[PDB]
C-alpha cells in the first residue's frame, strides 16, 4: 500500500517547509506594504498618493502691458 | 441637375425670401475662403499697436532689430499706406 499509493515523509516535510517560507514571506511583505502605504500617505514624498498640482507650463512669461506684471 | 432647376423655380415662385436668405448665407460661408483680402485684414489687425513695445536688452547679436524707429530694420507698413 505504501509503495503503490503513498510517498516518503521527506517529500511532505520539504513541501511543508517551502509552503511555510512562501507564507511567511507573504506575511512580511503585506506588513511592509501597509507600513509603506501609511508613510507615503502621511508624507507624500513617494510615488504613491501624488495628487495633481497646477502645471507651470501654462504660465505666460511675456511682458504684460505693465512693468509690475 | 435638371430637377434642381424646377425645384429652384418653384421655390422662387413660392418662397423668394427663403431663396434669398439661403443664397446670401451660402455666399457668406464660401466667399471669405476665396478672397485674397482676408490675409490683409488679418495683417491690419496684427499691425495695430494696442500695447507698448518693450525694448530688448542689447547683446550684440541682433542684426534685424532696430536701434531707432527710423532705422531701416523692423517691419514696414508701406503696404498699408497704399492699400
Ligand atoms: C496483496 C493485496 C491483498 C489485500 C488487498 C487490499 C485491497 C486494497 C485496494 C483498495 C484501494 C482503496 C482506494 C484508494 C486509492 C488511492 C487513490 C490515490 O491516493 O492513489 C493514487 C495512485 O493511483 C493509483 O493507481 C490509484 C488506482 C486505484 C483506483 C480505484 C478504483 C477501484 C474501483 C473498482 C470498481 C469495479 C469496476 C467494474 C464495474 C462493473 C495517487 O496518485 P499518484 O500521485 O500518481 O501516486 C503517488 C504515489 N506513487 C508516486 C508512489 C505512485
Ligand atoms: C448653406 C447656407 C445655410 C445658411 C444660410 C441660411 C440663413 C437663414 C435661413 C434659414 C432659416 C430657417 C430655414 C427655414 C426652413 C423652412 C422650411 C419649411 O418647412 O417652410 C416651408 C416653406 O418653404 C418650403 O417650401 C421648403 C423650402 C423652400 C425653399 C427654401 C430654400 C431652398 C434652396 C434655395 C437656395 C438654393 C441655393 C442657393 C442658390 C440660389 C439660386 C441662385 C413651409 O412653408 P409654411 O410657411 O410652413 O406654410 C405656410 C403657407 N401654407
Amino acid at each position: 500500500i505504501a509503495r503503490t499509493f503513498y510517498d516518503g515523509p521527506e517529500k511532505n516535510y520539504e513541501k511543508t517547509m517551502a509552503i511555510l517560507q512562501i507564507e511567511a514571506e507573504k506575511a512580511e511583505l503585506r506588513l511592509k506594504e501597509l507600513e509603506v502605504r501609511r508613510l507615503m500617505r502621511a508624507r507624500g514624498d513617494g510615488p504613491w498618493y501624488q495628487y495633481p498640482t497646477i502645471d507651470k507650463a501654462l504660465i505666460d512669461h511675456s511682458p504684460k502691458t505693465t512693468p509690475d506684471n | 441637375a435638371g430637377r434642381i432647376a424646377s425645384f429652384l423655380k418653384n421655390a422662387w415662385a413660392k418662397e423668394p425670401v427663403l431663396v434669398a436668405s439661403f443664397a446670401i448665407g451660402g455666399l457668406a460661408i464660401i466667399l471669405p475662403s476665396l478672397s485674397p483680402y482676408t490675409n490683409y485684414a488679418i495683417r491690419i489687425n496684427r499691425a495695430t499697436p494696442y500695447n507698448y513695445p518693450v525694448p530688448l536688452r542689447d547683446d550684440g547679436n541682433m542684426p534685424d532689430v532696430p536701434s531707432h524707429p527710423q532705422d531701416p530694420q523692423g517691419p514696414s507698413l508701406e503696404w498699408l499706406k497704399n492699400l
